């Protein structure tokens, strides 16, 4: 029935609990947060050139040089002050930076009917084998390579290689005739060749009206058989002014968040006087500790962010025209949103441990351990033949389709498959033979599978009331 | 007794339902496939002079005298171009630079100016200069509620009517003098259109909102209204309407002496309520519904009287509107009495058998839906906020979700964006139903077989 | 178990009927059927003019008279190879190199009287002509013009033998103001280009269709093109069109030579079924409806008798139409009567087929199978009969609210019937839901999510009174 | 209980061979495979020529040879960087720089016979040829045009060592007439104009293949390319495509000096797995086929010893072809038999794989875990199958039904399993109703809403008869039990 749990006072106190952390977690973002990730994304990336060369078009190098020369000067250095105002308000800040990663030169021998035709041979990336040699004139910055170190700078995990964070780079100048001088210069010279292997390009702008950062980088990568895969990251940042009332509102509100979760988490070790008695055998005694945990690594980063982009701005204003790296703050900051995210969810779900609601839902619990030892025996039997198909999607498909391309993809794939959500028309132009078997198949072999364990969990209460009535 | 009240209830529901004319349908497309086009590549406010050169002057003169496009629809009056500005104060940003800026909402500049945006030259206010803010009332305008924002009415005008020279001159002296300044927001192209064919006047707005980051927000707003005689059809409706109202104020005449015969003690009675909110509504609309005609008939007759000045006529769409809301209301209101009245007269339950119609159980029900929609809502919302469109806000994502029970709306970019966090949110959600309705058999198994 | 009923005589020379009835009407069917539609289409729709004005994207009068010159003249009359050399069979157009063109193209008009209204009585000084929408009482009939030729006069609809089209508006006639173009491509453009000076398609034109025929002999079938576009009297145009691939001459090979065989038992078939019919009504004088079946014998054997009569009229028909193609050519020989009824014959064949398949379950019977839940509605009716009869009340309503509130932006609830089955189609997890929240961004999610809610009450409420109903006593 | 039947010697070494095969099986498949045939796809069959004609455009003979001219040849032969700075390895073409092009691309086409049918009365003065579908007993074996070159004169297929392919519309031959196109870009651009002054695609014409292969070397894999172009009876073009990854060339590696000891214990393995079972046939008799889990490991065996004499073969075939390969150059190498046939062969390793996954399940037993819906249905086998049987019929009827309305217009209704997997798709909840709709817009509802109804009313029936069953024995033998 519906009535109060345990207590009429930490009902009060949590539901208190509950409003500031849903409110303190809705006041770090942004309503104009996703007009302005459309808008700088179809700036950059659905803007075509002359022969319509987009940059999810670009196919080759001779596009990644139509790109880069065409609409990509076009949208940084904009038209009618020494600083450049993208759409009249954006600001672009420091200089772009085009970074690229090569290869060593005799790394993968080629075989012995044809090493007379082909003499050297480009591996594909690796740490071990990359080239730290100038090449080109080997004269600037771009032609001679600078160390991790150097470049501060973090791994990429973006596609086939999680890529390093050294390489030759070139910051463009202010100026836009002065940077198309330094891309037909860098054209002209070979600076795409056979051992290229990525090139970033990365770059920040931040509005003033809303505040926002927008971090965007473009990845290209030239796989060991030539063209390329373009992918992007577009980011967004917020950096909270205090002046306003309502951030003064948001710190009373963040003071007392953390004057909560230090009352919980004493309410929490006092209780623990049960040292292991009927503790670790509630459930909700776990869920605390995780909010407990996930609501200090967030103040923890939010210290962190705020120490970090006061020195990046400090850097900015102090010598303009160079890089000034966002991209470790922008990774950082949505990795923190999805942990509020998390955070709110787990606040969110332990009502249900303050107040009780419907008999169902109190039973609910006493129905899933109706099933104690037959969802282990069934785990097992049924990720057995869910990775055998998985794999076996992955030998036939995977060469031709893309979602087959890897395991973890072919997981994904038929997850998505059980949803109701697929492609047959792929499936099937990869092996009109074996593509409507295996999609017949398995289709036909999850549906007996989930009505076995419905008829097994329906079937062990008649044995129950059986026993139980006959007994 | 009983013959009756089915009958004027069949009789009300053909009232409601005979309103139908699909040539209001094709009219708006037809429009909007004519002015919507190219108008969503204007992301600047010089892209708004070549976009009126040859995709809105030749659409709207399309050598006819009056007519728009192919003749049909006649143009009414003359054509407005409104514009709301904010003030000019960014001499505090002198380059636009990043600094404290928005100041509070830059409310809209409502004070005179000279040839260009230099100061005014008198005290007094002119309803003939482009740098004059006008007013709300003397315009007889209406706050354009657009994608973002009220538009709270009126601001700085001009009209471009009735010719295509004295257009072109118009737009060449707005675009030498710099009218269209990066101190503008909104801007809004209005006019309106009498289709005779089809007896119908349609109302064409063009919004042109300013976001934040600078760029421009378009939009195409249609309104219409048939302006159609009291009868002019045939007699089977009009002899329809006219038994369908005597039969309401009869029903009137019976439900007001029920109510003299019982004084005020009449509230628990619920099956008077409904029989008289359905006569109070049918009495509205059909007042409202002629009253629009005659706000019509004196707007065209001020037409008439002093023709080429630009003639708003929100005030009978605003009220076409509120008939239509009210149509919608008295069909669930009467849907409502035919399934209460076919409850009692032929008993047919509905919830019986698991009723538990109790103030704790439906109360307990509703509200773990509640919480379980909030939740996922809520954290859908956070994660991907940003980068989906489906799960913009809080209300769209409650949407979205009830999308996702319902099959509508299938979560493939969730699974491409975050393939372990949405993933594991699906298989959560997908675990909860399917307990819930094991919970349910599992309980209905074990009632009937305990005993 | 499976046991038989009433014979096993019977169910033998029944099965002999359904595999006479199969090889009937699979050996009339063509592999390449499919293909010579798609090509056709894609010749004759998606072809691009200079400016890019498909048949697809037609949207003014200019955009007509610039698809019927450019792209319209350049694929019907082929005279070349690619490489520039001349075809070696003269005066004939042959498209895609194998496609005969038979007779003429034909193009047709419908237009509406200059006076089919009285305008508003405020606009009277301004609006001075109305032009009603089409309707056959309100259609011009007078010269207009040069008012000399055959495109500038009225000719009834028993002049230009033809029949109605189902348009997506409404049913036109079969009369106009028609022109045949002439043999040669240059003579044709010369004559579109008289039909658009002198202006044809005024404000009071309603349809505009092109017809004509083609027919390739490598496989042996007719591909009949009509392409309509209507000018609603609000404004636009809506191009819309009919492709259909027909078999009318249908003896030619050896194989063909074997189905007349299968047809003469076909027809021995019906005079035995109709003769075991008249004597099993003899003895049930009136007891004889009450055994369904009977119903559906007498429907496969009325359509049975239909598609014997069709054969006869289809055989005099394109006797007739050949006939008059061979005699006098340059004219436009009218194969679109034919081959709609030929389509239409040939649906009616496949519903028949069905009937006679799904009649197997009258001889074949099994015993309990598919029993389970008419065993449990027989009982429960109440509260699963009367409450479904409740949910179809609490539905029309909903369809007519979503014809309220939008029905002017959307247009899955443009009409009523599209409502419902656009609403059926939300049942099955199939929607646009960004529409409706276009078009009403604070009712429509209240209309979606109450009418979500309401079906997964009724659907729950049946489901509970189902399986509860199991446990009840038994 | 998860007790193991089998003793644990027989689970061991079956772990160990499932783990070689596996280790085999994963060993030999690259990872750079699916980019490889990404980029040579979208550069052959994506590319627009001056008129905006892709390979996948092309709708008539006026097209084809506009992409054979414009964008076949740009693709073909590389030979300068993108600034216009010659390449280095000279007289080969470089395809992305990195890509060989081995050996001669080749044209071929398959003509059908003039005199292949019936005009009949009517048209027999005004169409006076007719040319069929192709199928093998009408074709033509007669030199066409100048008849002279190898472009116009019939070679069998025993003379170009040809072989089936199966298209979009029939499986053609081998033989027919060829072009190879020579070396460089313009000797090869001055061929395919004597291939249009003079006809060469004319009325009779019904396939042309166009057939190439690369190799890359930085990872080691071949690339074979196949675009077919048919033209049908009814005129135009459907053209597709075969573009196949592969590796021929096994050993070139440090890691495969391993996988020859996992050969070598493979082969030894399934010598093992045959000698057990020759004694699980001595001693039962003919209760050896009882049990199915001998099928499997029948099956089994003979994938694995198909497998095994595969390897020789494709050893065999690669050392001639690349012998021939590089002793006469400007000579088509027939690399597409091979390459066929080495999907094949990955095909079946996973289906083999497979087998062997599932057939984890005859070792390591659960108790009673999914015998839940085994143990309930041999109480109703008997009405089981009159049950499938009934719904069968009425959905062959419904898919007889839906060929014969639509069919002619709808793709997913164009033949017959068609039909049948775009009815088993409408269940799952993947339709295009306003395909069905425009197609006939009165039967179109009608089928569809009908159909909808018949499927969700036997799911009902078949919840129902599940749920009473089980209900039904449970009640019975607690009241036997008193
Ligand atoms: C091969 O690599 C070496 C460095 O190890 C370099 O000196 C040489 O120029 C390279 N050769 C070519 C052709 O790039
Ligand atoms: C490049 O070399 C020139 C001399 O050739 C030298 O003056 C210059 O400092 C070097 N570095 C550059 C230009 O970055
Ligand atoms: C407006 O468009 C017309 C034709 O489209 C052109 O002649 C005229 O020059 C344009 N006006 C301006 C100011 O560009
Ligand atoms: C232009 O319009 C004005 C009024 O708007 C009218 O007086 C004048 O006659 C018109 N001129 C032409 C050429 O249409
Ligand atoms: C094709 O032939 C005609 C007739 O001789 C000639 O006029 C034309 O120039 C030729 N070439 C074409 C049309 O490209
Ligand atoms: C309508 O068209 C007719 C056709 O000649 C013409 O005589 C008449 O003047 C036009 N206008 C009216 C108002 O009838
Ligand atoms: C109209 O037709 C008549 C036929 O009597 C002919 O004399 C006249 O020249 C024609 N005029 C035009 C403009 O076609
Ligand atoms: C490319 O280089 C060659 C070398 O002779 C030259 O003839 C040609 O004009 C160049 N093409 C360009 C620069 O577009
Ligand atoms: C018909 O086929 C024969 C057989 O070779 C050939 O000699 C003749 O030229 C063909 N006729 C035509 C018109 O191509
Ligand atoms: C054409 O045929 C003749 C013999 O008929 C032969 O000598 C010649 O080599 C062939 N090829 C040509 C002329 O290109
Ligand atoms: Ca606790
Ligand atoms: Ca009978
Ligand atoms: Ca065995």
């Amino acid at each position: 029935e519906l009535y109060v749990k345990t207590t009429l006072r930490e009902l009060v106190v949590y539901i208190v609990f509950l409003v500031d952390i849903c409110l303190l977690t809705y006041g770090m973002t942004s309503s104009s947060a996703y007009y302005y990730t459309k808008v700088m994304s179809e700036l950059f990336l659905h803007t075509p050139s002359d022969s319509g060369v987009s940059f999810q078009t670009i196919s080759s190098m001779s596009d990644f040089w139509d790109f880069a020369q065409g609409p990509l000067l076009d949208s940084l250095y904009w038209t009618k002050g020494s600083h450049s105002f993208i759409y009249y308000e954006n600001l672009l800040l420091g200089a772009p930076r085009l970074r690229q990663l090569r290869v060593r030169n005799d790394s993968c021998v080629v075989h012995e009917d044809f090493r007379e035709d082909i003499l050297n041979c480009y591996d594909v990336y690796s740490p071990d084998k990359e080239d730290q040699l100038p090449f080109g004139p080997q004269n600037g910055t771009a032609w001679t390579y600078h160390s991790q170190n150097e470049l501060g700078g973090s791994s990429h995990w973006g596609r086939l290689t999680s890529y390093s964070g050294g390489g030759y780079y070139l910051d463009l100048p202010g100026s836009r005739q002065a940077s198309a001088e330094a891309l037909q210069g860098l054209q002209e010279g070979l600076w795409l060749d056979r051992g290229t292997r990525v090139v970033f390009i990365d770059f920040s702008v931040y509005n003033a009206n809303i505040n926002l950062f927008c971090i965007l980088r473009l990845v290209v990568e030239f796989p060991a058989t030539g063209g390329t895969i373009p992918s992007w990251q577009i980011r967004t940042v917020k950096l909270i002014r205090y002046v306003n009332n309502w951030d003064f509102f948001i710190v009373g509100c963040e003071v007392v968040f953390c004057v909560f979760i230090f009352y919980y988490v004493v309410e929490e070790i006092l209780e623990i006087h049960l040292h292991r008695l009927r503790y670790l055998s509630s459930v909700w005694n776990i869920l605390d500790l995780v909010v407990i945990l996930l609501s200090i690594v967030a103040v923890g980063f939010h210290i962190f962010r705020t120490l970090e982009v006061n020195r990046l701005m400090g850097k900015l204003l102090q010598q303009p025209d160079t890089y000034a790296d966002f991209e470790f703050l922008a990774f950082w900051q949505t990795q923190y949103n999805n942990m509020n995210a998390v955070n709110l969810f787990f606040a969110w779900i332990k009502i249900f441990k303050y107040i009780s609601f419907n008999k169902t839902m109190t039973q609910l619990s006493s129905t899933l351990a109706r099933c104690a030892k037959d969802i282990l025996g069934f785990a097992i039997m049924f990720f057995i033949v869910f990775f055998a198909y998985a794999q076996l999607g992955y030998l036939l498909f995977g060469t031709q389709v893309e979602n087959f391309s890897t395991f973890v993809k072919c997981i994904f794939t038929q997850f998505r498959i059980i949803l109701g959500d697929f492609d047959y028309n792929a499936i099937d132009n990869a092996n009109r033979i074996l593509g409507p078997v295996y999609f017949v198949t398995y289709v036909f072999f999850v549906f007996f599978v989930l009505l076995n364990m419905f008829l097994a969990i329906i079937n062990d209460t008649y044995s129950e009331v059986k026993e139980e009535l006959a007994g | 007794g009983t013959l009756v009240q089915i009958l004027f209830l069949t009789l009300l529901m053909t009232t409601v339902y005979s309103a139908k004319d699909s040539s209001r349908f094709f009219l708006h497309r037809a429009i909007w496939k004519r002015f919507s086009h190219r108008f969503s590549e204007i992301k600047t406010v010089e892209d708004f002079y070549p976009w009126a050169n040859g995709t809105l002057l030749p659409n709207l003169y399309g050598d006819y005298r009056g007519f728009i496009t192919d003749g049909n629809s006649f143009l009414l009056g003359n054509v407005l171009i409104r514009q709301t500005r904010i003030p000019n104060d960014i001499f505090f940003p002198g380059s636009l630079h990043k600094q404290m800026k928005s100041p509070p909402q830059h409310q809209e500049d409502r004070e005179n100016y000279g040839a260009g945006w230099v100061p005014p030259d008198t005290n007094i206010t002119k309803v003939d200069s482009i740098w004059h803010y006008q007013n709300q009332e003397s315009l007889g305008g209406y706050p354009i509620q657009g994608e973002l924002a009220t538009y709270s009415g009126g601001g700085y005008v001009v009209r471009l009517g009735r010719n295509h020279s004295a257009a072109t001159r118009v737009l060449q002296h707005l675009e030498q003098r710099r009218w269209l300044d990066h101190c503008t927001k909104a801007l809004f192209v209005e006019f309106t259109v009498f289709n005779a064919n089809v007896n119908l006047l349609c109302a064409v707005t063009l919004i042109l909102e300013s976001s934040g980051v600078g760029t421009f927000l378009t939009s195409l707003q249609l309104d219409s209204l048939t302006s159609l005689q009291s009868s002019e059809r045939g007699f089977a409706w009009i002899v329809s309407q006219v038994v369908y109202y005597l039969l309401v104020c009869y029903y009137a005449f019976i439900q007001g002496c029920r109510l003299k015969r019982q004084r005020l003690a009449f509230f628990t009675r619920k099956r008077n309520l409904l029989d008289t909110s359905i006569v109070l509504i049918s009495f509205s609309i059909l007042g409202l519904s002629m009253q629009s005609l005659s706000l019509l008939h004196k707007k065209m007759q001020q037409y008439h009287c002093d023709r080429d000045r630009f003639i708003s006529f929100y005030e009978a769409l605003r009220v076409n509107s509120a008939v239509t809301h009210l149509r919608g209301f008295l069909l669930l209101f009467a849907t409502v009495r035919v399934w209460d009245l076919l409850r009692h007269h032929a008993q047919l339950q509905v919830i019986n058998k698991t009723l538990s119609k109790a103030w704790d159980e439906v109360l307990g029900f509703i509200l773990i839906i509640v919480v379980l929609l909030s939740s996922y809502a809520m954290t859908f919302n956070l994660l991907f906020g940003w980068s989906i469109s489906d799960y913009q806000s809080f209300f769209r994502s409650i949407v979205t979700v009830v999308g996702l029970l319902m099959g509508t709306s299938k979560h493939k970019e969730v699974i491409a964006l975050y393939p372990i966090l949405g993933s594991l949110l699906v298989l959560s959600s997908i675990i909860l139903m399917g307990l819930v309705i094991i919970n349910l058999f599992v309980s209905a198994i074990l009632i009937a077989f305990g005993k």
